RNA sequence: GCCCCAGGCGGUAGGGGAGCGUUCCCGAUGCCGAUGAAGGCCGACCCGCGAGGGCGGCUGGAGGUAAGGGAAGUGC
RNA sequence: GUGGAGCCUGGGAGUGAGGGCGCGAGCGAUAACGUCCGCGUCCGAGCGCGGGAACAACCGAGACCGCCAGCUAAGGCCCCC
RNA sequence: CGUGAGGGAAAGGUGAAAAGAACCCCGGGAGGGGAGUGAAAUAGAGCCUGAAACCGUGGGCUUACAAGCAGUCACGGCCCCGGGGGUUGUGGCGUGCCUAUUGAAGCAUGAGCCGGCGACUCACGGUCGUGGGCGAGCUUAAGCCGUUGAGGCGGAGGC
């Protein structure tokens, strides 16, 4: 019994494709190019899942640092503040709070002052 | 709770003494007052940093011998075609140039930092045609 | 009036009357839950150190969910390696009820 | 018993191992062969038993 | 309203006469008639004969106005190429495509 | 493969990919690799182990009452509607697939046209055919050469 | 003369970029002051055979 | 004791394990099919970690085929 | 000392081009990203991750996955960052 | 194609039925539009369906101070369907794939792209394991007889 390769091929290429769809050029139409393109696409996802933790960790610990620096401290002092005054909230609510909270925040200031 | 991003705000205006301060330190501060690092809506992929003239940037001052052991170079693409310049020469002619490249290579690169050098004015003596925009005097 | 709450590791920005969602918790769903309050976020402003000491909001669960499929897919180059994988984290969304004192 | 109710012993039949099938049969691009050798080329190698 | 012609198999380059037009894509028909008529190409005469024509259904077929007709929209897709061969140097032969190509001219009435 | 085994082009200089003739399995036309070949798929099954599991499916279907050793067939006579009135009457509907069982040629060919009877020589009992069909039917004789085979 | 050769394939995109400038401008026309027929200046309108107010061609 | 506990889970060659899919066989003188098969295209729908599977829309117009097993010219 | 520990017997392997680093030697010129050995290591196969600007073997550290959580490693805290 | 021995192509499919498009118009014709048949004509003879590569035309987003293995994450903006989907302006990160290598983004090899063909099997012995039968026993070969897809006999022989 001969099995070509009847459909298969082709259906496999179609979700590679589908999947590849918004990209430049050959890499959104050729099935090979794709495929590569969709690997490097992957590594890129995984790594970038991984690293955007620490990008809004970096981005809170910067505004924060703003919030800190327009109340006379900064950063390290501010959280060493709070880490000495037991407080455990972390960057991202300290974030939303220095920009939605001037005066919350204000006081997590006294309290950080207040550990010294 | 997704992290705040402000929305669009007017540019706030800061003049800047360019005198008696030391060229890598005040170069340093205009960096940052013009990234926006100040303010805690700061946002990296948006210039949202604040205006920033400075008047007087002939009366930078800098350390040691980098009056003329500093030497800004260009290319021209031209075989030769390195012209090695002091730090006092450049005084002489653009030190408003002279702070150009110096904030200049604190900027981040990119489109962004582009526009964020188009967003300083520097002005070499103590004046600058900038009073209607309410330049905002602050010192650093 | 908001507060920040723990949970799964993380901390909430929270006020009542509001959808949220959370790791996958074990409640049945339109049960409802108390949690612990980082700090009491409005008038009464008050530091939680670590938490506060009455408080704890209310939020019943509105039912268990599974994110959409995220497909982490590793890839390592000339050797052979290929690795797609999905995954679809579970979350228990949450309405904020209310902020116990 | 019907006919769609006869099945072997679990195990009783087993997969071949077939190889050539890329990466995920992890079988793939050498059939086990290794890389290059007198022994990873068809045909083989000579007797090895004697 | 619209009507069109079609230049089912014309042998000539598909790529030349696109150069044509692209002269008459948004033109009144009149306008058509005159661009095409003094245009220094050969494709030119090509899309002349699709345009009466197409423009000739328009009022003769489909009753469309001649006044409000301006092209509404018109391209040239590519026909079966003929393959033939060139003779090139040291033995080896070429295959050139001379290239058919298809017409499609639309019409409609500009109103206001 | 009808293909030749003179070299199409050179070995070097010529450009394209090595090859050899076009009668190799990589031609389209060309021959195949390990095609399937005229294979004799019979083997010896073990004489206990064919006796033994025929025996297993006559309990299979007995057990599960499903069996039914008959005498006589007066109804049928080498006739089909013979055979219809007799095994309607003989507690049969037609739903039940029926492996159909006897030396009688005028029951088995009076019957083989029925759409859902199975109909086998006694020789000719199998476990695949029992397996088949829902009832199983035998005659008394048919029922004594299962024994001695069973025997 | 080392028989140069195109390196790679030119994409889509490059090759419809160098194809921009090949725009054919519409020839200009103008309407015969005899015939009232659209023609091109400074040559006789072969409707009218006319040119310069005058008859030169025998349409 | 079907769930809980402890630990484990970078990975080539390579060993092993478990599945997905293709043609054909039995199931099947059955069943699905003009109220539309297969096939094609589309999907932000659901299922599975995946291989994939359904589901739905259109094109297509006549075949397809389970559960559960078998055999391979089986996956580019 | 309970460990993807050990031992025995069978089955299938692949490997028998290795390399860098440190240390101990030879050759070398106490030269070589050199060669050849021993010991350890890592890469190979971990060109997965942070640092080292960039960089397989140097520092940290062995990646099941997701999280807009936290503490830290080397290394850094004047801007880029 | 080869002097020749010889080598050796490609190339199937309308429709149930030609009912194969009378006739009208544009057109030198071709071809086109009508009309007409047709269940259907993107079934029109270059005809089942009709994929992609490729080639156009419209629509949406976007793009001319600008840097890049083409992606990915975030944010934002626009457009659309109503929480999403399409575009990407910026910012962050990011050295194609395969093979072969200690070592490849490599300026080492291969690949223009798409579609299809394309490579671990079969036979017979051996060996290990195993799912089963039997068990100091196990087992049939050829052949014979049966159906015409049904099996049994057959102890020669082997272990
Ligand atoms: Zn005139």
């Amino acid at each position: 019994p001969r099995a070509k390769t009847g459909v298969v091929r082709r259906r496999k290429h179609k979700k590679i494709l589908k999947l590849a769809k918004g990209y430049w050029g050959l890499r959104s139409k050729s099935f090979r190019k794709a495929r590569e393109t969709l690997f490097a696409a992957g590594n890129y996802a995984y790594a970038h899942r991984k690293r955007r933790k620490r990008d809004f960790r970096r981005l809170w610990i910067v505004r924060i640092n703003a919030a800190c620096r327009q109340h006379g401290l900064n950063y390290s002092t501010f959280i060493h503040g709070l880490k000495k005054a037991g407080i455990e909230v972390d960057r991202k609510n300290l974030a939303d709070l220095a920009v939605r909270e001037p005066q919350v925040f204000a006081e997590l200031v006294e309290r950080a002052k207040a550990a010294q | 709770m997704k992290t705040y991003v402000p929305k669009q705000v007017e540019p706030r205006w800061v003049l800047i003494d360019a005198e008696g301060k030391t060229l890598g330190r005040l170069a340093t501060k205009i960096a940052t007052l013009l990234r926006g690092k100040h303010r805690p809506d700061w946002t990296p992929n948006v210039a949202m940093g604040d205006f920033v003239v400075v008047v007087n940037a002939d009366k930078i001052r800098v350390t040691g011998k980098k009056l003329e052991q500093k030497i800004y170079t260009r290319y021209s693409g031209y075989p030769g075609g390195l012209k090695k310049i002091p730090l006092e020469k450049m005084l002489a002619t653009h030190p408003e140039r002279v702070l150009e490249h110096a904030v200049k290579g604190m900027l981040p690169k990119g489109p962004l930092g582009r526009r964020l050098f188009k967003r300083l004015k520097v002005y070499a003596g103590p004046d600058h045609p900038h009073q209607a925009q309410r330049p905002e005097k602050l010192e650093v | 009036m908001f507060a920040i709450v723990k949970t799964g590791g993380k901390q909430y920005r929270v006020e009542p009357g509001l959808k949220l969602r959370v790791e996958k918790l074990d409640a049945e769903p339109g049960a409802t839950v108390e949690l612990p309050v980082l700090l009491l976020g409005g008038e009464k402003t008050v530091v939680g150190t670590p938490v506060v000491e009455g408080a704890s909001v209310v939020a019943e669960v509105l039912g268990h969910g599974r994110g959409k499929k995220i497909l982490v897919s590793k890839f390592k180059a000339k050797v052979q390696y290929r690795r797609k994988k999905g995954h679809r984290q579970p979350y228990t969304e949450l309405l904020i009820k209310e902020i116990r004192g | 018993m019907k006919l769609s109710d006869l099945r072997p012993n679990p195990g009783a039949n087993k997969r071949r191992k077939r190889v050539g099938r890329g990466p995920g049969s992890g079988h793939g691009k050498t059939a086990t062969r290794g890389h290059k050798g007198q022994k990873s080329r068809s045909g083989g190698l000579k007797d090895p038993r004697r | 309203m619209e009507a069109k012609a079609i230049a089912r198999y014309v042998r000539i380059s598909p790529r030349k006469v696109r150069l044509v037009v692209d002269l008459i894509r948004g033109k009144s028909l009149e306008e058509a008639r005159n661009i095409l008529r003094y245009t220094n190409k050969r494709g030119a005469y090509f899309v002349a004969k699709v345009l009466e024509s197409a423009a000739a259904n328009a009022v003769n077929n489909h009753d469309m106005l001649e006044d409000r007709l301006y092209v509404k929209a018109a391209y040239v897709d590519e026909g079966p190429a003929l393959k033939r061969v060139l003779p090139r140097a040291r033995g080896r032969a070429d295959i050139i495509k001379k290239r058919t190509s298809h017409i499609t001219v639309i019409l409609g009435e500009k109103h206001g | 493969v009808a293909y030749s085994g003179r070299k199409i082009w050179p070995q070097k200089h010529t450009g394209r990919a090595r090859h050899g003739d076009i009668g190799a399995p990589i031609f389209v036309g060309g021959g195949v690799v390990f095609g399937p070949k005229p294979r004799d798929y019979s083997y010896t099954l073990p004489k206990k182990v064919r006796k033994k599991g025929l025996a297993m499916a006559v309990a299979d279907r007995a057990r599960e009452g499903k069996l039914l050793l008959v005498e006589a067939f007066a109804g049928v006579n080498g006739k089909t509607k013979e055979f219809l009135a007799w095994a309607k009457e003989a507690g049969l509907d037609g739903s039940e697939s029926v492996l159909l069982v006897t030396g009688n040629e005028l029951v088995r060919r009076a019957a083989r046209n029925l759409p859902w009877v199975v109909t086998l020589a006694p020789e000719g009992l199998n476990v695949y055919d029992i397996v088949r069909t829902e009832r199983l039917v035998m005659d008394l004789d048919a029922w004594e050469v299962f024994q001695n085979r069973i025997g | 003369a080392k028989h140069p050769v195109p390196k790679k394939k030119t994409s889509k995109a490059r090759r419809d970029a160098r194809r921009s400038h090949h725009a054919l401008t519409p020839p200009t026309l103008v309407p015969c002051p005899e015939c009232k027929a659209m023609k091109p200046p400074h040559t006789v309108c072969p409707e009218c055979g006319y040119y310069a107010g005058r008859k030169v061609l025998e349409v």
